């Protein structure tokens, strides 16, 4: 459900960009979705072994990642960990 | 180790081929310029 | 400039075991050296002092594309650039038929383009867990 | 003008302190020491990002 919430947030953001008419070049678009590409990278690397792991193993890995220096990775791990906890 | 060896040999061949390509293109262009003068 | 026909499929990477946490997950676009998508219009044909601004504009376009690591039509990665290998070296080679002032300015801007490539690769690498939260925050 | 001697009270205090320090060092050495030296034999990895072969 957290993955789906992130996907829906990303869809909403992409549609606001597109229909906002404020993107005029591909460089500007790539600049706008830089952090959303980062967030999708995080959400797609965390859940690679989703079918092969258990909820408590996810909890341990997310506890390891909640101390990440990268504020975005730590935010994402904190949200996932909070839901699962 | 064997896979890393093959990678190194293939990377070298690639670099030599690309360097040869540029040398050849320069010859090709000189010939084109001479020909354009001759066909003109 | 006339189109060339090459296969350009943008897909995720198949094996992601040796990729950092924030490493790029797509594959690299076709390089100009192996798979050029345009026939390069040689710059010698706009070297006349009247067509100088046309070559200027083409070089400025190539420079705006190099500034984010993307090789241009007349400014390209050099021969030893291997995009799959992440520890590859990064330099740009500039069209030898370019106006020498444009070559000088283009080398100056290529410095910044290469710095951008290396710094992007650097934070991608340092996003791992084996690097510590100080390097991760950097 | 002359090569006088070091202080006397300070000298004997130093001798007593050196006796005590030698005793304490021998006692520590007999207890395998309280400080030693190391090298790290193992590294972390994460089950979210696991590896086995190249």
């Amino acid at each position: 459900i957290e993955i789906s919430e992130e996907l829906q947030n990303y869809t909403a953001f992409v549609n606001n960009l597109v229909s906002s008419g404020t993107v005029v070049s591909l460089k500007s678009l790539y600049r706008e979705i830089y952090e959303n590409i980062i967030r999708l990278r995080i959400y797609c690397r965390f859940t690679e072994h989703l079918e092969e792991l258990s909820g408590d193993t996810f909890l341990i890995e997310l506890n390891i990642f909640k101390s990440h220096g990268d504020l975005t990775i730590r935010k994402i791990a904190t949200n996932l960990f909070n839901s699962m906890i | 180790k064997s896979l890393k060896h093959e990678i190194k040999e293939l990377r070298k061949e690639k670099n030599d081929t690309l360097n040869n390509y540029d040398t050849l293109e320069e010859e090709t262009d000189d010939l084109k310029n001479r020909l354009q003068a001759l066909e003109k | 400039m006339e189109i060339k026909e090459v296969d350009d499929r943008a897909e995720l990477l198949r094996y992601t075991n040796n990729i950092p946490l924030l490493g790029k997950l797509v594959n690299h676009q076709p390089l100009w050296s192996t798979n050029p998508k345009l026939k390069s219009f040689s710059l010698e044909k706009i070297s006349a002092p009247d067509q100088r601004r046309v070559q200027e504009a083409l070089v400025v376009k190539d420079l705006l594309n190099v500034l984010i690591g993307l090789e241009g039509t007349y400014i390209r990665y050099f021969n030893d650039y291997e995009p799959s290998d992440p520890e590859t070296p990064i330099e740009f080679k500039i069209a030898k038929k370019m106006d020498p002032s444009f070559k000088t300015f283009s080398r100056r801007i290529v410095r910044y383009g290469k710095q951008y490539m290396i710094l992007t690769r650097a934070y991608e690498k340092w996003s791992d867990t084996s690097f510590g939260m100080v390097l991760q925050r950097f | 003008d002359v090569p006088m001697s070091q202080p006397l009270k300070e000298q004997e205090v130093r001798e007593h302190q050196m006796k005590k320090e030698r005793f304490d060092r021998a006692l520590e050495s007999k207890l395998l020491g309280k400080r030693h030296i190391t090298y790290a034999n193992s590294d972390i990895s994460n089950k979210e990002l696991y590896i086995n072969e190249i």
